[PDB]
C-alpha cells in the first residue's frame, strides 16, 4: 500500500472529472 | 515525467478504467463523472476522448492518458480545480476533510479501504498534525 500514491490518483481523478 | 509520478497518473486511470480492460471509454467517462454530480453531454464526452486520442480507435489506453497529463488540459473558466476537488472532499463543507469523508470519497470512487489505509492517507497530506486536511494542505499535496 502507498498512500500518498492512492490519495494523490483520487484527487487527480476528481480534478479531471470536475 | 517522474516515476511517483506515472505512478499516480497510473492510479488515476484504474478508477477511471472502471471494467479494467485498459481503455477508457466515454462511458466510463461519464458514469465517474455524474458519481462525483457532473452532467456531461455526448458531444463533450466525445470531444474529451478525440483530444487525446492520438491512433484514433476511440478509446484511451494509458499511454494517450500519460499524454494528456504532461501537456495538461487548459481552464477554460475553472482556474482552481483544487478548490472545486476539494469541495467533493469536504462534504460537510467545513474547511477539513476528516478520515471518514475521505472513506467515503473512495468508496464512491468504488474502492473498499481498511481504516488504516485512510489513516496513512490522511497522514501524508496532514501538515499541522491535527489530523484533518485543510485546503492549504490540499494545495501543497498537488503543488
Ligand atoms: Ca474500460
Ligand atoms: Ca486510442
Ligand atoms: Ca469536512
Ligand atoms: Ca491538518
Ligand atoms: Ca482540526
Amino acid at each position: 500500500f502507498n498512500a500518498r500514491r492512492k490519495l494523490k490518483g483520487a484527487i487527480l481523478t476528481t480534478m479531471l472529472a470536475t | 515525467l517522474t516515476e511517483e509520478q506515472i505512478a499516480e497518473f497510473k492510479e488515476a486511470f484504474s478508477l477511471f478504467d472502471k471494467d479494467g480492460d485498459g481503455t477508457i471509454t466515454t462511458k466510463e467517462l461519464g458514469t465517474v463523472m455524474r458519481s462525483l454530480g457532473q452532467n456531461p453531454t455526448e458531444a463533450e464526452l466525445q470531444d474529451m476522448i478525440n483530444e487525446v486520442d492520438a491512433d484514433g480507435n476511440g478509446t484511451i489506453d494509458f499511454p494517450e492518458f500519460l499524454t494528456m497529463m504532461a501537456r495538461k488540459m487548459k481552464d477554460t473558466d475553472s482556474e482552481e480545480e483544487i478548490r472545486e476537488a476539494f469541495r467533493v472532499f469536504d462534504k460537510d463543507g467545513n474547511g477539513y476533510i476528516s478520515a471518514a469523508e475521505l472513506r467515503h470519497v473512495m468508496t464512491n470512487l468504488g474502492e473498499k479501504l481498511t481504516d488504516e489505509e485512510v489513516d496513512e492517507m490522511i497522514r501524508e497530506a496532514d501538515i499541522d498534525g491535527d489530523g484533518q486536511v485543510n485546503y492549504e494542505e490540499f494545495v501543497q499535496m498537488m503543488t
